[PDB]
């Protein structure tokens, strides 16, 4: 099973806002090909996490791979959310582990 | 011992990275059916959701850590449950430097809520258990 664990710097509010559409501006992956979870407050594991990668993390939430056939599509989905989150940094790591963005 | 089900097909563009991770869920699954569990790869089952297999029935999933930090590994694995709702995990340590013992440890003295079955696979295809 392959997750994006994706940490964010505005609370968990508005990201689910910036998510929702998102969710309207890419039906195609994010209608079945990827799940994206709801979002949560960072307890503070994450935020330990985050901060070990340059980020104060106040949100968290999960991308999965649903569909193992667009497992090339992890660089894009990555760069998709990057910019749906224009008001504030994001953090993207696949499985918790590999930095998909930049710094 | 048996393996069935479509196994995993890697998409050609894949990096080296998420590469890896298909490669290991494969591995697992051969491992696992040759060590005497029932192993069906990819099974349709009712969710949305897609599990990696499902291990003498239970729907289980592939985590193949390359960290050896084994708080960390605890971390996501909780939130892969908390977020991902997966279950049982089949933890394969092929690239990783955590010790089965010590996996162990960490999810005992620090339980996760939701965590179901854990199948611990070493570097030497040893398997151990962690109940539920
Ligand atoms: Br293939
Ligand atoms: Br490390």
């Amino acid at each position: 099973a392959i997750d994006l664990f994706c940490y964010l710097s505005i609370d968990r509010g508005a990201a689910e806002s910036d998510l929702n559409k998102i969710r309207s501006n890419h039906s195609e992956l994010f209608e079945g090909k990827f799940l994206i979870s709801p979002v949560r407050d960072a307890d503070f594991s994450l935020k330990e996490i985050a901060a070990e990668h340059g980020l104060v993390a106040e949100s968290f939430f999960l991308v999965s791979l649903n569909d193992k056939n667009s497992a090339d599509l992890i660089p894009i989905v990555s760069k998709i959310l990057v910019d749906g989150f224009n008001g504030g940094a994001i953090l993207i790591l696949q499985d918790n582990e590999y930095r998909r963005t930049s710094l | 011992g048996s393996l069935s089900g479509k196994p995993t097909q890697i998409p050609p563009l894949s990096d080296e990275v998420t590469t890896r991770s298909l490669i290991r869920e494969n591995q697992s699954a051969v491992t696992l059916a040759n060590k005497g569990y029932d192993v069906v790869q990819n099974p349709e089952v009712l969710g949305p959701k897609n599990p990696d297999y499902t291990i003498n029935g239970q729907v289980f999933d592939n985590y193949a850590p390359a960290t050896g930090n084994v708080r960390n590994i605890a971390t996501t694995i909780s939130n892969k449950v908390s977020s991902g709702q997966a279950s049982n995990i089949v933890v394969n340590l092929a690239d990783s430097s955590a010790s089965p013992a010590a996996i162990e440890a960490q999810i005992n003295s620090y339980p996760i809520p939701g965590l179901g079955k854990v199948i611990v696979i070493d570097k030497l295809g040893n398997i151990t258990i962690i109940k539920p």
